[PDB]
């Protein structure tokens, strides 16, 4: 019951898991001729498929230590979502079967059951999921998603995350702005749960510092010619040279392929985190256009023997594993028996350069390492708790042997353990952890000649406000090749003798130069009005000061 | 939500290959809800199985993307009319 | 005997729009009744059978729907599902003879 | 003529009276005009005489 390729293994315990092994779905129209049958996944995601063996490296290494969970085993059903809806609803349905059967009461009477999901990538898939699972109290672990408008309670009952919300890289965006002392931008925002409310916390937040906002524009993975075409055209109209993007690569690639054909240079790209290192817009090809761009990365962690077991993937051995033999067809563009060439099957990964093992830092793939050892040690906390000290009615224990759901969640809730790092993990009561920012900026290689992300400051949230950015402008190449900090205001700045003017229908950035009356004086780079000259005393032929 | 699920029992069986009741009447059309938010999480699954939906109240403009809401209608018109009419009515009175 | 919004309105707004939704399924099925063969929405003319009629099929047949109702107005839905209509503006009085 | 306020949107302002040799003969003007070549303002800077 469920899809047809899965990573399953069997044990006392069972975890699910959604990753998107493939980027999208078929763009096919539908016409209700014939009856609908199953879409199609169509473009391979290497980097997913990554994330996939972090929660099998980090089941099968809690299996193998009788210090954390001793005499159980761990189970795992895995399915691929698409980064759509439509298939990541399916497997929940095939999640929540045993459930929804007495919930409906409505054969098979003996079925395994989910404690626990690895969430999604997506945040619009992460909330159609939990809406679903919150029915049923079974808690929802989510790696990436980091939309706000999860943190709400009262309506995602069980679901928590190991990656920090939206508001602080919006403040920091800001707090850029401010600090290299521009205030001319634009905005352009995806139209999902990701970007729209982030987008508005950044509008926000610049008004409170007197920054002006030229456009905003939507843009979508599904957008047409027109749309794009109209959103180029209002990017070029435009004198802001700072631009603000709030997407991730399959929505934004695009309009990026549109704008890099038209060879429209001259642009500040400011990254958020999800395209901040996506290799779709982190092409040579586009270093015309996107070359020099600043942008968001989340900290690092270490696996100490995490390629060692990526590299011993193979399409004969993974029995567990159903996505190894696309994996190893896409990798090397051949057909396995059951027109390509036959698969020979003796054939090293390491000579193909793919994002599987092309890594500098491991970022989400230690999120979801941490999101599986979070469940891993709420359940050795369900193990070792002694009578009249439990978390329940009259201090008492749940049964490990018949553990339920909501008592996961429960102990969850209440979970405070240390990492291999030696750093402490515990959720707040909105299910939601903190963590510091890393500042990169996109660079050439000399030799290689492909694109090299450089760190030049680093974002602290645990410090206060107005002393939480560092930046090192010595490492900063302004568009791959530049040193000088670009203009981007609306206008020139008043010189002494002058003062400002108002130019009708267009905002306070915008200004004119009017020079000051006889008898008056200014002594400042930006005046609003020229001040008048003390009694029995002159202005000077400039009007600089007085005499 | 619960409601929902109990509409689309036959199909989901169905589907899952699960399979023991034998007599499950099957819904043909569902008339929508009143509150957009409740509108999508109800669409979002009967999109699943081509079941279509009338909606009488809801009127944001999130569902009208037919990528998403496959089967989703409509007798009241969107809001952005509406939100052109009290910009109009702002400017009218100066 | 008793004041309750049940009976105590001047206009059905909403209340219309739900009769409207179910004549619009009532007239889709209707039009599927009296498909003639060759001159159906479906592959190579065919139509649909009432007796053992789908989801998809009135989802289809809805699409395509265009009929009055029974003010003598015509009723369809756009390529987006969506309606046309007019609105109205209101100011909030004061009644004298009750408050 | 209109006077800018720092900080505040465009549609909050301040008015200041027009120079000796100039005018404003509107309503919610941005600017003061000068009086042509052989003309000079009266005593209201409305008109030029
Ligand atoms: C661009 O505009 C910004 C915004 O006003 C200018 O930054 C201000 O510069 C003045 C002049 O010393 C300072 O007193 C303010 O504190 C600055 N504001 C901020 C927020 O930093 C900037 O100087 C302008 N740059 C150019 C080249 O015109
Ligand atoms: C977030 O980043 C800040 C700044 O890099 C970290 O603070 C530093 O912590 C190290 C470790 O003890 C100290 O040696 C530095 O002196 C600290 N710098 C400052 C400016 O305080 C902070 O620890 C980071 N937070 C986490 C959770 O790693
Ligand atoms: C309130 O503000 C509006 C400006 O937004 C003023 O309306 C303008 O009035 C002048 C003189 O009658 C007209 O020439 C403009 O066309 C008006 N603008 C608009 C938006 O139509 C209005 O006078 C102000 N009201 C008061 C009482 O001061
Ligand atoms: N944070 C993103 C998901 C995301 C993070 N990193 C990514 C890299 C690629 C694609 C998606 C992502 C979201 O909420 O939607
Ligand atoms: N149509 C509104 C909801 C609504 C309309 N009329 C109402 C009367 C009562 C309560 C809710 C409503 C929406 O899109 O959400
Ligand atoms: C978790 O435990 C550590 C010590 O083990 C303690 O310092 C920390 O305050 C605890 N967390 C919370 C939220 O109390
Ligand atoms: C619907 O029917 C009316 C009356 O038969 C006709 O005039 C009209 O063209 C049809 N189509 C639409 C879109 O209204
Ligand atoms: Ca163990
Ligand atoms: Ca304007
Ligand atoms: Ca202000």
């Amino acid at each position: 019951y469920g899809p047809d390729q899965r990573a399953q293994k069997k044990g006392d315990i069972i975890l699910g898991g959604l990753f998107p092994i493939h980027f999208g779905v078929a763009a096919k129209d539908q016409d209700l001729k014939s009856r609908p049958e199953s879409v199609e996944c169509i473009r391979y995601n290497f980097r997913g498929f990554r994330w996939l063996q972090a929660m099998i490296f980090a089941i099968e290494e809690i299996n193998s230590s009788p210090a954390l969970l001793p005499n159980l085993t761990l189970g795992y059903r895995i399915f691929d979502t698409c980064n759509t809806v439509s298939k990541a609803l399916e497997a929940t349905l095939s999640f929540v079967a045993q459930n929804k059967i007495d919930s409906l009461n409505l054969c098979s009477e003996h079925i395994p059951s989910t404690i626990a999901v690895v969430g999604a990538t997506g945040s619009g898939v992460s909330t159609a999921v939990a809406n679903l699972l919150g029915l049923f109290y079974i808690p929802q672990v989510s790696y990436a998603s980091s939309s706000r408008l999860l943190s709400n309670k009262n309506q995602f009952k069980s679901f928590l995350r190991t990656i920090p919300n939206d508001e602080h890289q919006a403040t920091a965006m800001a707090d850029i702005i401010e600090y290299f002392r521009w205030n001319w931008v634009g905005t352009i925002a995806a139209d999902d749960d990701y970007g729209r409310p982030g987008i508005e916390k950044f509008r926000e937040e610049a008004e409170e510092r007197d920054i002006c906002i030229d456009f905003s524009e939507l843009i979508s993975q599904y957008s047409d010619e027109e749309e794009i075409q109209h959103v180029v055209e209002v990017i070029q109209n435009s004198t802001a040279k700072v631009i603000v993007v709030f997407s991730s690569g399959p929505d934004l690639e695009p309009l990026i392929k549109e704008i890099v054909r038209r060879n429209i240079t001259g642009k500040i790209w400011l990254a958020s985190e999800a395209w901040a290192s996506s290799s779709l817009i982190a092409m040579p090809q586009y270093f015309h256009v996107v070359g020099g761009t600043i942008g968001f990365a989340l900290k690092a962690g270490q696996i100490p023997g995490f390629r060692e077991f990526l590299k011993k993937v193979h399409p004969r051995k993974s029995v567990h594993n159903g996505f190894a033999k696309e994996f190893w067809e896409e990798t090397f563009n051949c057909h396995l028996q059951e027109f390509r060439p036959l698969c020979t099957g003796d054939e090293n990964i390491s000579s193909v350069e793919t994002p599987y093992i092309d890594y500098t830092h491991l970022r989400i793939s230690y999120n979801v390492y941490l999101a599986v050892y979070s469940i891993a040690h709420a359940l050795q906390d369900i193990y070792t708790c002694l009578p009249g000290r439990g978390l329940f009615t009259n201090g008492s224990c749940a049964d490990i042997k018949k553990v339920e759901a909501w008592q996961v969640l429960k102990h969850l809730r209440h979970l405070n353990f240390t990492n291999n790092m030696g750093e402490q993990v515990t959720f707040d009561e909105c299910g939601d952890l903190v963590g510091n920012y890393s500042i990169i900026n996109w660079h050439l290689s000399p030799e290689d000649g492909s694109i090299v992300f450089k760190e030049v400051g680093y974002y602290n949230v645990y410090a206060k406000k107005g002393e939480r950015l560092f930046i090192n402008e010595e490492k900063i190449l302004w568009s791959g090749f530049s040193r000088e900090v670009p203009f981007s205001n609306c206008s020139r700045d008043c010189l002494a003798g002058t003062r400002k003017g108002i130019i009708e229908g267009e905002p306070t950035c915008c200004f004119e130069c009017v020079e000051c009356p006889d008898g008056e004086y200014s002594d400042e780079t930006d005046a609003s009005a020229c001040n008048k000259c003390p009694d029995d005393f002159w202005s000077n032929e400039n009007h600089t000061s007085c005499i | 939500l619960e409601a929902t699920l109990s509409f689309v029992a036959q199909n989901k069986i169905d589907s899952l290959n699960l399979d023991c009741s034998e007599h499950i009447p099957s819904t043909i059309a569902v008339v929508g809800a009143t509150g957009s938010g409740v509108s999508t999480a109800v669409a979002n699954l009967l999109g699943l199985f081509y079941i279509p939906q009338v909606s009488y109240a809801s009127s944001s403009r999130l569902l009208s993307n037919k990528n998403q809401f496959k089967s989703f209608l409509r007798t009241i018109p969107n809001d952005e009319h509406q939100a052109t009419a009290m910009a109009d009515i702002i400017e009218y009175f100066r």
